[PDB]
């Protein structure tokens, strides 16, 4: 029955595009400890200022 | 209309996965629908809802357990009101959980109505004990036994204490309940006194022998009272406990009888909709289903709305449509039912189910049925007997549904009660016609025979003295004659010596017209299956020469009997021709040239005609049939050789075997003549020796043996050959009637509904 | 007939690649969570080490 048979398609495009979806915010996810360092250095940056100040 | 197999539809549906169940429900509420499975691997580990049916299956189970133990507590379940099934989420963990409840409750329950009832009846026993121990190293036992154990008891102690044991005994002011089965024993109280341990044991082990109690008691009667003043506090506080455990025991046995109507409903829509889910056909991408079901050609639009329904009963959006199927299997066979046609569509069903749009036995069936049997039981007293007991079952119906249904029996003859009086109905229709009740005619009718001044004209007066000393035949010749006659028989055939001959003449004939009557409807019938059908060929080459046949041979033999009953008379009787023999005959083609005349003009040629044409018939119906299907399959670019053996046979018994049935329907007869001697009989040798020349031995004597006669009708033909013209109405029905049209064969309908719960 | 039943697959075909978008926005809204957690494990890690040292 050809309504079957393409309902059969959608349905495995749909199994596709969501798998789709966790492998590039999984490549996104693995990013956050490099994002991360530039808030570091500023952390850094505020304690090297604020020791000065004590000096 | 029920005259035919109810109009159907194969439908295929599509469903999204969560308004699936939903759907499922709806269509098993709505109840007019049956599913066509598309997983030929559904099996107990295989089928898709595997962990939810089998879940479903236990609850069923633990369902079972609870309503068993509320039943052996013979508190009443509450059978009544209706309610949803449980939704698609898995609510069922809560419901499994009310079962562990439950039974957890109902097993604490018993042990503590037990541990109770049982501690509340062994402080009684240490009460009676203390007050007859009262009275009274060293050692000594008390306790309990039932007094008949006494004789045996005391010589059984004077054996293992060898001629030693100081003992006393009383009765119990009243006999004590047992704990399990509810029983009154007339138990007694015992002491036994001694020395030492190694008489203790042997005392004991001959109470334990008799299944006596023993009880601890103190060494004085100051610190029995004591005791006796600590047992009368226990069981008052034993008393309130168990006041109060059978507070708690009603809550929870009259909760549970009352939730148990609910799960039940519950458990049973969980476990059919997830079992008809399991029909449905997933691929190996799939998320959503595909499923297809028959339902009736009037409700096709009703499934559809139960499926609309389904969706918005749920989350989903998707409407869940559907479409009529073409290249359908066979649908399954229905017809409606009520109280009176219920019955006769049983007994079609059980012999078998018809093809889709098929003719109906039924509704020809609810006076065909009843006629034949009246045929076969035409005693006007069984008549009334028969009508009496079913005219009973129908007045006391609103009582009867409410009594015992385990006479299976009772529950038979009340299942058929409507059926029943229309058979006795038209047994007292036959037996009026037939002038019998009780082998006894009515003198209602008036006389077509001849008092004795009719023979003093000359012609037979010999008759008017020979009458004085021997046996004499009336002639019926004119003039003596009263000649044509308007009633049933003839009252003067129950007493004639003669009659069984004029009877069975009647009989005999009788049976052959019933059954060619029968045998014409029944192509008659054919002719409109193969109409609703639509199908020239089985009309042209099927019906036509089969009517044709039997109607050349059936036809003049009804012809015969007929102009033989007009043309003929009793001046005519010496030297008249026989019926049978000019059918012979004719079928034979073979008028003897002598003898026995020809009964009309130019009736050679017409035998040669009749039978010349029936066999030109037969032809047809054995080969021009399978060949013209031949070439209608061979053009169509099916086996001829299957087809010429299956039409070959089918012919022989619509030629042939139509011949024989004629034959067939004498079981009519036999039966009637049965019946009607086992009543002469029962008469001749019980009824008659009733009547004496004194009134207080006439009366006494027709008392008893009416009695006797009336407990012997009932066994012999009101039950016994009741239930063979019954079979054998339904013999002639089932095949010399049904086989020349109801093809019988198909699918039950059995639709998936919530209906059967 | 035919067609009624083509434009329900249609919506069918459509409703199912769309639960598989929002489910997508779903693995999004939970990866953006996780990114932010793992993100501040580093920076509180490394950010209290600077803290002990100054």
């Amino acid at each position: 029955s050809q309504g079957i048979q393409q309902l059969l398609q959608a349905e495995k495009r749909a199994a596709e595009k969501v798998s789709e979806a966790r492998k590039r915010k999984n490549r996104r996810l693995k990013q956050a400890k490099e994002e991360a360092q530039a808030e570091i250095e500023q952390y850094r940056l505020q304690r090297e200022k604020e020791f000065k100040a004590k000096e | 209309e029920l005259f035919r197999s109810e109009e159907m539809t194969l439908a295929q549906l599509f469903l999204q996965s969560e308004a699936a169940y939903c759907c499922v429900s709806e269509l098993e509420e709505l109840g007019k629908v049956q599913f066509r499975d598309l997983n030929p691997d559904v099996n107990v580990f295989q089928r898709k809802f595997v962990n939810e049916v089998r879940r479903c299956e236990e609850m069923d189970r633990k369902l079972r357990f609870v309503e068993k133990e509320i039943r052996k507590a013979n508190i009443p379940i509450m059978d009544t009101g209706e309610n949803p099934e449980v939704p698609f989420p898995r609510d069922m963990i809560d419901l499994e959980a009310n079962f562990e409840k439950i039974e957890n409750e109902l097993k604490e329950i018993n042990t503590n109505q037990e541990a109770l009832k049982r501690n509340f009846l062994e402080l009684t026993e240490l009460k009676f004990i203390l007050r007859k121990t009262q009275q009274f190293r060293l050692g000594f036992v008390a306790g309990v036994i039932n007094r008949e154990r006494i004789p045996t008891f005391e010589r059984m102690l004077w054996r293992v204490c060898r001629g030693n044991v100081f003992l006393r005994q009383a009765e119990i002011e009243n006999p004590l309940e047992d704990p399990v089965t509810g029983d009154y024993v007339h138990k007694s109280v015992f002491i036994i006194f001694f020395q030492g341990d190694q008489l203790k044991n042997r005392v004991k082990k001959i109470c334990e022998g008799f299944r006596a109690s023993l009880y601890p008691c103190p060494e004085t009667p100051q610190e029995r009272k004591e005791m006796a003043s600590g047992v009368n506090t226990r069981i008052d506080d034993l008393q309130m406990v168990l006041n109060q455990t059978e507070d708690h025991r009603q809550r929870v046995l009259q909760a549970a009888a009352k939730n148990i109507r609910v799960w039940f409903i519950k458990v049973r829509k969980m476990k059919a909709i997830y079992h008809t889910l399991n029909l449905c056909n997933i691929d190996v991408t799939q998320k959503c289903l595909i499923a297809e079901v028959w339902c009736p050609v009037t409700d096709l639009d009703s499934i559809q709305f139960a499926l609309r329904r389904g969706t918005e009963h749920s989350g989903s959006t998707v409407p869940s449509i559907l479409n009529r199927m073409q290249t359908n299997q066979t649908p399954p066979t229905y017809n409606k039912t009520n109280k009176f046609t219920h019955g006769f569509q049983n007994i079609v069903d059980a012999y078998g189910i018809g093809t889709y749009r098929e003719i109906n036995p039924a509704p020809y069936t609810v006076i065909t049925f009843p006629f034949l049997f009246a045929v076969m039981f035409g005693d006007f007293g069984h008549g009334i007997l028969m009508t009496l007991f079913a005219v009973w079952m129908v007045l006391r119906e609103s009582r009867i549904l409410s009594q015992k249904n385990e006479n299976e029996m009772f529950s038979m003859v009340f299942s058929g009660r409507y059926i029943i009086l229309l058979m006795g109905l038209f047994s007292i229709y036959t037996g009026l016609i037939y002038n019998d009740c009780f082998s006894k005619s009515l003198n209602i009718f008036g006389s077509s025979w001849s008092v004795r001044p009719m023979f003093t004209i000359g012609n037979w007066t010999e008759e008017t003295l020979l009458g004085s000393s021997v046996l004499q035949l009336n002639p019926a010749i004119p003039g003596v004659f009263g000649g044509p006659y308007p009633f049933g028989i003839d009252p003067i055939w129950n007493i004639a010596t003669n009659k069984l001959t004029f009877l069975n003449s009647f009989k005999m004939k009788m049976s052959v017209i019933l059954g060619i009557i029968h045998m014409l409807f029944g192509v008659s019938l054919s002719l409109f299956n193969h109409i609703y059908f639509k199908k020239p060929l089985n009309i042209y080459f099927g019906f036509i020469p089969e009517i044709i046949f039997m109607s050349s041979l059936f036809g003049y033999l009804v012809i015969l009997i007929f102009y033989k009953w007009t043309a003929y008379d009793a001046h005519s009787s010496r030297n008249a021709p026989s019926l049978l023999i000019h059918f012979i005959n004719m079928f034979l083609f073979s008028y003897p040239e002598s003898g026995n005349a020809m009964l009309y003009s130019g009736q050679k040629g017409i035998q040669c005609f009749l039978i010349v044409v029936a066999m030109l018939c037969v032809p047809w119906m054995l080969l021009f049939k399978p060949l013209i299907l031949r070439h209608q399959y061979l053009r169509k670019k099916f086996d001829f050789g299957d087809t010429m053996v299956h039409q070959a046979i089918h012919t022989i018994e619509y030629c042939l075997g139509c011949i024989s049935n004629t034959a067939s329907y004498l079981r009519l007869w036999a039966l009637s003549l049965a019946h009607a001697q086992l009543s002469e009989v029962l008469w001749t040798m019980v009824i008659h020796i009733g009547l004496h020349v004194r009134s207080l031995a006439g009366g006494l004597g027709l008392f008893f043996i009416f009695a006797a006669f009336a407990t012997l009708t009932v066994a012999i033909l009101l039950i016994m050959e009741g239930l063979s013209a019954f079979l054998h109405a339904l013999r002639l029905h089932w095949v010399e009637f049904q086989n020349k049209f109801y093809t019988g064969t198909g699918f039950k309908f059995l639709p998936f509904s919530f209906e059967h719960i | 007939s035919d067609a009624d039943v083509q434009k329900q697959i249609k919506h069918m075909m459509a409703f199912i690649e769309q639960e598989a978008n929002e489910k997508a926005e779903e693995i999004d809204a939970k990866a953006e969570e996780e990114f932010n957690i793992e993100k501040g494990r580093l920076v509180q890690t490394q950010r209290l080490k600077i803290m002990e040292y100054y």
